[PDB]
């Protein structure tokens, strides 16, 4: 059985992790463009390379964690090291606006790469714990929703709380508040790591545990080929929408701070959909659930763009569209799990299949970031921090309505089967 | 801490039925089996029957098959043994003991678990006689038909139903060589007992001996004096 | 299922082996129980050569060809009791005969005495005579009643006390019962004892008169 | 469902044995299967357990001596035992933890190790 203490600890750890990563995954490109003053192509290339490398370097840390064997175990020391190292790197990451000249770029690149590596170090053992720590059979289906609930909650809280803090502490210096926000994030991160370390214990240990094989496996499982292709498009679309929102709601729409309403508050609908999910699944067939998952985001985007003309930016429009998008994201995220086992049923060949999803996710995120960088650089000058020059609104609109094409492609690929 | 306790002993006339119960506290009741074993008044142990919690597992000895029935309660850890149509030779002491759940299954030329915990056991008597009064008779010390150095005295308690009788000499003080042989069942169904003592020829003629017999079931005393003649 | 030694004699610091034939044509392990008078048996060795928990190591088991054995290397004063085997063939549990373990001591001859009926119990109408044997260690004392040079059989009750605690001796009393009518139809009565420590049988007699 | 256990026998001290707990009636990918051992005048105690993933936990007394393996192809669990000692003589049962409604114990198999009791009469 699983106690409540362990579930709470394993939810708090995930809360800390996502609470650390959200700000970097939302406000980084905006920070560089509108605060530091970097170019656009440089940011695009930096993000592309520094995310592809982090996507491809995951397996190595698996070998390192397998090899480590010492007094404290083989996961706790790595988690403890990663927490502090990543916290210090993150604090240093939001102070690039104190330099100037050639060294300014070098510092940016070095700090970003360090952040990626340290986060990977901190993250791998934390998720490697579950199969070993207290899991015999079917006791994981009860533990799994706990960490993901807090993982979803962290992003909403950060999105709803960020801007007011900087605004209160900012004024003529709009990074000095970012540094303090980073301090708060680090405090929460360290507290969560301490709690999980003190309230998680190890049981059910284990011992003793090619590219040609990979390509053979990919070719053999045609269903597996469709699974990864389906996942990639949705990941890219979601990354585009989540990343570019600040630019859209600062330039195209009147910058009256409807971004928190659009994301943070619809987070509540996300949480409700997640918490009531089993009854909804029992009520309805899986195919219709998948169709709704792929449909709702398109409705949100259609409402957004369609009402973007001849309106005063209806509040009901923004919140409703956000609710639709969050419902779709939560439903698709939960539905992803069931398909992998069915696909793979027909080295280990299951541990290998475990990492392919993460590979695809990170690759899609990097590709989306590069795409945004290039397209934004093409049309106009965003770093101006000035009134939106006309004829750039078309560029921003196409940027933010491109995801619907990826949603369409995912729907077609699924409908094929 | 594991233990078993017996209850239900008493006097039952032939034909009259009876029930004995064995209760245990200290272990899970479904992992074991309960055996009822018999010890005759003066013979070796004899196995009677056994039951495992599963009522489909029961067994009885050949000499008792068809007359004793055994059962147990899952909720309350009790094991009853009801015996009817009793006989004269079913007088004995009954024990209950604990064993293995599947001892028939685990029976090979190298494994034999055995029975580890034994109850104190209860006495069962079968007869058709009511309480009687012991009657005491002296034993005459022969004038010169005894050993010159050693003289002998004794009292004989002839007829009495209930099992226990107490015998003493000179207010229960003298204990030099006194022998009280075990009671023997007469054909009439009443027990007869004898108590003897030895003293030197010097003691005779001046010393006074009295055989005092106490009977618990009925308040009775005799205190029969012994004199040579 | 027969224990070859019906009774045994030994002392302190001796080696004693007790055999169990178990000649039932079936092979099964044997468990050894120790019983003292007025108490419940204790398990000693369940599987041949497997000591039950909390039994001193001086006990040991074995399994010869078509035979079982129990060995005691040193006899403490606590080992004097009876010992039973066990063999759960088919769906039945069967025990053994038992082998009382006695003490060894120097031989002694019995002391014989005879009592005639007292000046009473004839009004009741039954006569009972008793022959007493006292203080003889070896247990093989035989007694025979002789009435007018005639052997009376089937009307005698024999009671023998357990081995003493001070000297390890015995005392055996034989009682003969008769009716009043038949009591006075004969003249001389007697009891004779035969024992392994007696050169010739001993006898004690009395005439019906005073 | 039903659990049937095999192996068992007599081995002198320092020997080795293998016990196979054949299972049926339940999809073999299922709750962890464990082993228990009971001896005369003693209660059941836990020996080892192996989960559906393949992670294994062992009791202190048997640590470093007994090993537990899961085989899906044969639908079986194997307990290898080495350096057996007289204290290890007992009846070994094959527990199927999980599904609290039914634990569904097995009958068990008796294994005894003693100082060279005269061997079988072949
Ligand atoms: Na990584």
């Amino acid at each position: 059985s699983i106690s409540m203490t362990t579930k709470l600890s394993y939810g708090f750890g995930a809360f800390g992790k996502d609470f650390a990563i959200g700000i970097v995954y939302m406000y980084l490109m905006y920070y560089y463009t509108d605060v530091v003053g970097l170019s656009v192509g440089l940011v695009g290339t930096l993000f592309l390379v520094a995310r592809i490398w982090d996507a491809i370097n995951d397996p190595i840390m698996g070998w390192i964690v397998n090899a480590t064997r010492s007094r404290w175990g083989k996961f706790k020391p790595w988690i403890l090291i990663g927490t502090l190292t990543n916290s210090l790197v993150l604090f240093l990451l939001f102070s690039a606006h104190l330099f100037e000249g050639t060294a300014q770029v070098v510092f940016v690149c070095v700090t970003y790469i360090l952040w990626g590596m340290t986060y990977t170090i901190m993250d791998i053992p934390f998720w490697s714990l579950v199969p070993t720590i207290t899991l015999d059979k079917r006791e994981r289906e009860q533990l799994v929703p706990f960490p993901r609930f807090f993982a979803s909650l962290a992003g909403f809280v950060t999105a709803g709380i960020t801007l007011p803090f900087v605004s209160y502490v900012g004024g003529a210096d709009r990074g000095f508040g970012f540094q303090m926000f980073t301090l708060v994030l680090i405090a929460f991160f360290i507290a969560s790591t301490i709690v999980t370390l003190r309230n998680v214990h190890e049981v059910y240990s284990s011992d003793n545990g090619t590219l040609k094989t990979i390509v053979g496996l990919i070719y053999k499982n045609d269903q597996l080929s469709c699974l990864l292709g389906m996942a990639l498009a949705y990941n890219i679309a979601s990354n585009i929408i989540n990343g570019f929102a600040i630019y859209y709601f600062t330039y195209v729409i009147g910058d009256a701070d409807l971004f928190p309403y659009y994301l943070s508050y619809a987070g509540a609908a996300n949480l409700l959909t997640l918490i009531v999910f089993p009854r909804l699944v029992k009520m309805l067939s899986r195919r219709i659930l998948w169709a709704g998952a792929s449909v709702m985001p398109v409705l949100s985007c259609a409402g957004l763009f369609a009402m973007a003309l001849a309106d005063i930016h209806n509040a009901a429009l923004i919140v409703a569209a956000g609710i639709f998008l969050n419902i779709g994201t939560a439903l698709f995220w939960v539905l992803q799990v069931i398909m992998v086992a069915d696909t793979v049923d027909y080295i280990r060949c299951e541990s290998i299949a475990y990492s392919v999803q993460t590979m695809v996710v990170k690759g899609g995120s990097a590709f989306a970031a590069f795409f945004i960088a290039l397209v934004l650089g093409l049309i106009g000058y965003t770093p101006n921090v000035a009134q939106s020059a006309q004829t750039l609104q078309g560029m921003q609109f196409i940027m933010i309505v491109l995801p619907v094409l990826f949603f369409m492609m995912t729907l077609v690929l699924y409908f094929r089967y | 801490e594991v233990q078993l306790v017996e209850s239900g002993g008493g006097l039952v006339q032939p034909g009259g039925s009876l029930r004995l119960s064995c209760a245990a506290s200290g272990f899970n009741f479904s992992y074991y089996s309960i055996h009822w074993v018999r010890q005759a008044p003066g013979k070796g142990l004899e196995w009677v029957a056994y039951i495992s919690s599963s009522s489909s597992y029961t067994s009885y000895a050949d000499s008792v098959k068809g007359r004793f029935t055994i059962s147990a309660d899952t909720s309350k850890n009790t094991a009853y043994l009801q015996m009817n149509s009793l006989r004269a030779e079913d007088t004995a002491v009954y024990y209950c003991a604990r064993g293995y759940q599947y001892w028939q299954y685990h029976a090979s030329w190298y494994w034999n678990g055995g029975l580890d915990y034994w109850g104190q056991g209860t006495l069962v008597t079968v007869s058709s006689a009511s309480t009687k009064g012991p009657s005491v008779f002296p034993l005459a010390p022969s004038s010169k038909s005894t050993s010159g150095g050693t003289a002998a005295l004794g009292c004989l308690v002839k007829d009495y139903f209930p099992e226990p009788v107490t015998v003493s000499w000179n207010s229960g003080a003298l204990t030099s060589g006194v022998h009280t042989f075990p009671a023997v069942l007469q054909s009439s169904g009443l027990y007869s007992l004898s108590s003897v003592v030895t003293v030197p020829s010097s003691s005779l003629g001046t010393q006074t001996y009295i055989c005092n017999v106490n009977h618990k079931p009925s308040n009775t005393k005799v205190d029969k004096k012994v004199e040579p003649k | 299922m027969t224990q070859s030694p019906s009774s045994l004699s030994a002392s302190v610091g001796d080696r004693v082996t007790i055999t169990c034939r178990a000649s039932q044509s079936v092979s099964s392990a044997v468990a050894w129980y120790q019983q003292k008078p007025g108490k419940a048996p204790k398990l000693l060795i369940y599987s041949a050569s497997s000591l039950y928990s909390g039994v001193p190591s001086r006990f040991s088991g074995s399994r010869s060809g078509t035979d079982f054995t129990l060995t005691i290397s040193s006899l403490q004063p606590e080992d004097f009791a009876t010992y039973y085997c066990q063999q759960s063939s088919s769906s039945l549990i069967t025990f053994g005969q038992g082998t009382k373990v006695e003490i060894k001591r120097t031989v002694a001859a019995p002391s014989v005495f005879i009592f005639p009926p007292s000046d009473s119990q004839l009004k009741s109408g039954t006569a009972s005579v008793v022959c007493l044997l006292n203080n003889f260690y070896p247990r093989e004392a035989k007694v025979q009643w002789k009435v007018d040079n005639a052997l009376q059989s089937g009307n005698s009750q024999e009671s023998v006390t357990e081995q003493d605690s001070k000297d390890s001796t015995y005392s055996l009393s034989s009682t003969l019962t008769l009716s009043k009518a038949d009591y006075e139809k004969h003249k001389v009565y007697a009891c004779e004892v035969t024992h392994q420590g007696l050169s010739s049988p001993v006898t004690k007699s009395f005439n019906r008169g005073e | 469902r039903q659990l049937v256990e095999s192996g068992g026998g007599l081995v002198q001290p320092g020997g080795s044995l293998r016990l196979s707990c054949a299972v049926s009636g339940i999809i073999f990918r299922d709750n962890a299967m464990g082993w228990y051992r009971q001896a005369p005048g003693k209660e059941r105690e836990w020996v080892a357990t192996i989960t559906d993933l393949g992670y294994t936990a062992y009791a202190d007394s048997v640590k470093g001596r007994f090993t537990i393996s899961r085989d899906n192809a044969k639908d079986t669990v194997y307990l290898q035992m080495n350096s057996l000692e007289p204290e290890d003589t007992a009846v070994y049962y094959c527990h199927l933890p999980g599904t609290a409604a039914g634990d569904y114990w097995g009958k068990g198999t008796p294994v005894t190790v003693s100082s060279l009791e005269v061997l079988f009469q072949g």
